RNA sequence: UGAUCCU
RNA sequence: CAUUGGUGAGCAGCGAAGGAUUUGGUGGAUUACUAGCUAAUAGCAAUCUAUUUCAAAGAAUUCAAACUUGGGGGAAUGCCUUGUUGAAUAUUCUUCAAGUGUAACCUCCUCUCAAAUCAG
């Protein structure tokens, strides 16, 4: 315990006269330090579509997918730019899968695997449409819902289809996977998600988590608080360790695009034209209720911890990077990535992700995790049965 | 208005001189590390799955071994470093386990030898024509003891610088002595094997031709006990940690292991063999008995288990006649029927290497893990297995299907 | 990617990330370097017709041998595809399901059909000289280089008029 | 751990 | 000799305080101009926060939901379907077969060309 040697960063009123929400990211620009006030990048690419962010699970490395041709993966912290790819399909997202040397886009059709360099490895045959893709590298698992009522299963080691599991339940609103049990949450109209393991055909458990369709949905780092939004201007705090809602924020100005989870704790809703975090909003009791404005400033009714309001933008996605303090939220021009104090964790652990990593460190280490890849039938509901 | 942020100060993660290691922050908190069931369950299957790929358990024989056979191998229980086998035909050839050749050998006997024993080199070679010759090792034959009975054993003793030999009857000789000093029996039988313990070293247990187990009290000169036992057994072995319990090898396939303050009930019973277990030999460390049959094989399995964790086997050796363990716990000596004596792994995945602290604290942690992931059945079928032969696979089928029918 | 061990392969036994089952061989690839096309979903644009011929070439196969609609309609599939010259015979039917490629298809493309005429020295110069407006099909100049071109229409591929190249030689 | 083939 | 080739010298000739070339950057147009932001009848634009929250309104194919698959084989192991069996309380689940069943899962094809070189 007092082996971590590195401490978050906080934000703090200093009087209830003077407010927490109220910094601005130019006024957050003066005080952070050099490196890290610089991390903030403003990257304005405005003429093809609207940009989807992802980050590797490491910093190091920034995948950006416009809506029109757009395919890009920076080595992000330094100068170098690995991929930049410009397929006239229209794309929807992307992800790393293993490292920086391999990701995979998801297109009008087919989804891609693609090398650092832009060349192409492997098309997919199967994956006829694709919404969401998104990885577990302890499965090495690319599990993509596309529009289709089915969802795949890709196990890139191999190479080959694990499994394919059609849900009736239409056109892939959301999906989310979870960091701390590789189940995947899917998100539908009904004001459904899914749980879903390769293996059950039906999912591990339905969630009537809202009314109307589900906007998004966004797991913590302990599994435990999973944030919905639906499109009825409602947010749900599902607690997934027992299947309960703790908080239904509702009657937003507008719904939510998207939802992200910091790893401290923070948690992001980007109605779109406004990106708006919260502190410790995930914990059990409904002072811990994420609201937009407590009147006569109670302790316990709750603020919102950060604010920032996108002016000529309705921005796509978002995501921490996951070992600092800022989060990339992608709007139609671009990408920025906003300075927050403490939503990423201070003392990242190199023996399970490696923010500063050597390529002879990096080819160990993937060997290290392809010798520790699950077979597809250990995703189960809890990862200790 | 407190503005405070992660700082990473890029000095202290990446570091300063170029020769320098990483430095590797870690944060052993569970939410950082999701799955420490299943990736350490990985762990041990790519271990025990390597552990089948190091099964490698062959190292060489001993020099080109005997052309007639070896029947017994003695073992000076200082030195690590040389051993001695005796022949049926009578040829005693002396080992030195680092070159593996012949570090001296003698025309013992023109009769069989039937036992190896060594007491103050000095070795001792029991024969078929009633005659002990002391032999030493840098020439030969310093004095011959000569016996009423053929000789159907030896045992060596360590303390007194004594030894008893195994005949018709077992009557005790001295170094000095030409004539033995007293002559036991506890009936009146041929007597198979004989062994001292080694520690309280007075005590000897005593095979029994007509299916007896005897044990032999030197401060009695009288045996204190005997369980005249079903069927008669082959050999013999007190382990050296424990020093009050020994197993013996019996004329069924299987292996009986005794208790000296409890003859009445067996310590334990082995049957993974299919024929007559030759020769048992315990482990300095008091953990696994390694036992040779009269079939083409031998086997290793630890006390308290009761099954084979290990099997041994190859073309070119049959019905094996001995087996004799390290005095390091780490190689077993393997005798021969067909008179080459093979130097065989304790672990054939265990090295010899003496390992570097990276590899050798995760080598520790994986058998850790190997331990704590044992019963899986998934981990079972790596666990268990390894090439049998295909008539002792047949035989172990044979022998489910007459105890199937037995109850 | 790594050289990897004689003690990592054993435990890696079915992995690969350069060629798949999937992936079919990267077979596509190689008439995509053959022939050079731009896209990589024009195979795929042949390839999803050229089962369609097959598909019907099976079960035209399937009907009664003398059947008098079988024996005319795959006439009328063979001078079809013999009048855009995507098989090189059409006296046997063997080659509805044979000689029906992505390659030979994919070699009735237009910069192939200037490459066998010699206008061009290499096959991407034909296409530089496609998307330069060097070429015509008779009548019309083509600005597209993926011209499915019939046997027919094959006498029609001139230069263009005025042109720079036309003059080279 | 296992199970095929040829004189 | 035509050089109708340019170099090269030159000259006539043109010719206002230089001429000729080459390129970087940026701005302007490249469709026909009604202001920016937001939660939008309004407020903002030095600010929406210590009125943004109560309130109302708000839940069907009783589970319609791959309109998307290169083509052949098969499709062991899966799934689907009914046939058929058991259990629990009119329905799920155990068990089992029949399916020129099957975008899982196995192979064959969807490469070898009057392109060129090369012996004869």
């Amino acid at each position: 315990d007092y082996l971590l040697p590195e401490s978050n960063g906080y934000l703090e009123p200093e009087n209830e006269l003077e407010k927490t929400f109220k910094v601005q990211q130019s006024e957050i620009k003066s005080s952070v330090d050099v490196s890290t006030a610089n991390k903030a990048l403003d990257l304005s690419l405005k003429e093809f579509g609207p940009y989807h962010i992802k980050y590797a699970k490491n910093g190091t490395h920034l995948l950006i997918t416009g809506r029109k041709g757009h395919v890009a993966s920076m080595d992000w912290r330094k100068g170098q730019l690995r991929a930049e790819l410009f397929l006239n399909e229209t794309c929807h997202s992307a992800t790393y899968l293993q490292n920086e040397q391999y990701f995979a886009v998801a297109q009008k059709k087919y989804t891609f695997i693609y090398d650092h360099e832009g060349t192409e490895l492997h098309r997919l045959k199967q994956h006829i449409e694709a919404r969401h893709l998104d990885f577990l590298p302890y499965h090495y698992l690319l599990v993509t819902a596309g529009e289709t009522g089915w969802l795949k299963y890709h196990d890139v080691s191999t190479g080959q289809l694990v499994s394919e599991l059609r849900t009736k339940a239409g056109p892939t609103m959301a999906m989310a996977q979870n960091p701390w049990n590789a189940v995947m949450h899917l998100g539908h109209s009904n004001g459904t998600v899914s749980l879903w393991s390769p293996s059950m055909p039906e999912p591990l458990v339905k969630l009537l988590s809202a009314r109307g369709p589900v906007n998004s949905i966004a797991i913590d780092r302990s599994g435990y608080y999973m944030a919905t939004t639906g499109a009825d201007r409602s947010m749900k705090i599902w607690d997934i360790r027992n299947f309960k809602q703790l908080h239904s924020v509702e009657s937003l100005p507008t719904p939510g695009t998207n939802v992200s989870i910091s790893d401290t704790g923070l948690l992001a809703l980007s109605r779109g034209p406004h990106v708006t975090l919260w502190k410790d909003a995930l914990k059990l009791s409904g002072d811990s209720k994420p609201c937009f404005g407590s009147m006569g400033g109670n302790p316990h009714r709750n603020t919102p911890y950060m604010s920032h309001l996108f002016a000529g933008n309705k921005v796509e996605n978002l995501g921490f990077v996951p070992f600092e303090d800022l989060l990339g939220v992608g709007h139609q021009t671009g990408i920025t990535n906003l300075i927050v104090p403490g939503a990423g964790e201070a003392n990242y652990d190199a023996l399970e992700l490696n923010p500063f990593e050597t390529k002879k460190q990096r080819q160990e280490q993937e060997v290290r995790t392809l010798l520790n890849k699950l077979p597809a039938d250990t995703i189960t509901l809890d990862p200790n049965s | 208005m407190k503005i405070k942020t992660i700082k990473r100060s890029a000095d202290d993660y990446v570091p300063v001189k170029s020769t320098q290691e990483s430095q590797m922050p870690r944060n052993l908190n569970p939410e950082l590390h999701p799955f420490e069931r299943a990736r350490e369950y990985t762990k041990a299957l790519n271990a025990t799955k390597l552990e089948r790929m190091f099964a490698k358990p062959f190292v060489g024989q001993l020099g080109y071994g005997h052309r007639d056979g070896v029947y017994a191998i003695a073992k000076n229980y200082g030195s690590l470093n040389k051993l001695a086998t005796g022949s049926a035909d009578g040829v005693i050839k002396y080992w030195n386990m680092s070159t593996r050749e012949e570090f001296v050998s003698f025309k013992a006997h023109y009769g069989l030898v039937t036992g190896l024993c060594v007491t103050q080199n000095f070795m001792l070679s029991c024969s078929d024509d009633k005659t002990v010759k002391l032999w030493s090792i840098n020439e030969g034959l310093i004095r011959t003891f000569d016996g009423e009975s053929a000789f159907q054993g030896i045992d060596s003793h360590r303390e007194n610088s004594t030894f008893a030999t195994g005949g018709a009857k077992i009557h005790l000789w001295d170094v000095n002595r030409l004539k033995p000093v007293s002559d036991l029996s506890w009936g009146a039988d041929n007597i198979t094997s004989l062994k001292f313990n080694q520690n309280e070293t007075d005590i000897l247990a005593s095979t029994g031709s007509d299916n007896s187990i005897v044990l032999y009290d030197l401060r009695t000169n009288s045996p204190t006990q005997k369980i005249v036992q079903t069927m008669r057994t082959n050999a013999i072995c007190w382990n050296p940690m424990e020093a009050f319990n020994f197993v013996t090898a019996n004329e069924d396939h299987n292996a009986y292991y005794y208790d000296m303050r409890n003859l009445s009930r067996s310590l334990n019973v082995f049957k993974d063999h299919v024929s007559a277990v030759m020769d048992v030999d315990f482990s300095p460390t008091g953990d696994e008995i390694v036992t040779g049959s009269y079939d083409k094989s031998i086997r290793i399995y630890k006390t308290n288990h009761g099954h084979s964790r290990e099997i041994y086997h190859t073309k070119r050796m049959q019905h094996v006649f001995q087996v004799k363990y390290s005095m390091d716990s780490k190689y077993i000596i393997s005798g021969s029927d067909d008179g080459n004596v093979r130097l065989w792994r304790s672990k054939a995945w265990e090295r010899s290497n003496v390992k570097t602290t990276r590899e050798k604290n995760k080598l520790e942690y994986d058998e850790k893990l190997k331990e704590r992931f044992r019963h899986m059945p998934e981990i079972k079928r790596i666990s268990r297995h390894r090439h049998v032969p295909q008539v002792i696979k047949k035989a172990q089928e044979i022998k489910n299907i007459e105890l199937s029918s037995i109850k | 990617v790594r050289k990897l061990k004689h003690h990592e392969q054993k435990l890696l036994k079915k992995v690969d990330f350069l060629e798949w089952k999937q992936d079919q061989g990267h077979r596509d690839t190689q008439v995509m370097r053959t022939y050079h096309i731009q896209n990589r979903e024009d195979y795929h644009k042949y390839n999803r017709i050229c089962g369609d011929i097959r598909r019907l070439a099976n079960k035209l196969s399937l009907l009664p041998p003398t059947d008098p609609f079988r024996r005319k309609h795959e006439q009328l599939l063979l001078d079809k595809l013999y009048a855009m010259g995507v098989l090189t015979t059409k006296s046997k039917i063997s080659d509805l399901e044979n000689k029906v490629t992505v390659s030979a298809i994919c070699r009735r493309r237009l910069p192939v059909i200037m490459h066998r005429l010699k206008m061009a020295e290499t096959i991407q110069d034909a296409v530089k000289f496609i998307e330069q407006g060097h070429v015509r099909v008779g009548p019309n100049l083509i600005n597209d280089p993926a011209y499915l071109v019939t046997r027919n229409m094959e006498d029609y591929v001139t230069w263009v008029d005025n042109s720079k190249i036309k003059k080279t030689l």
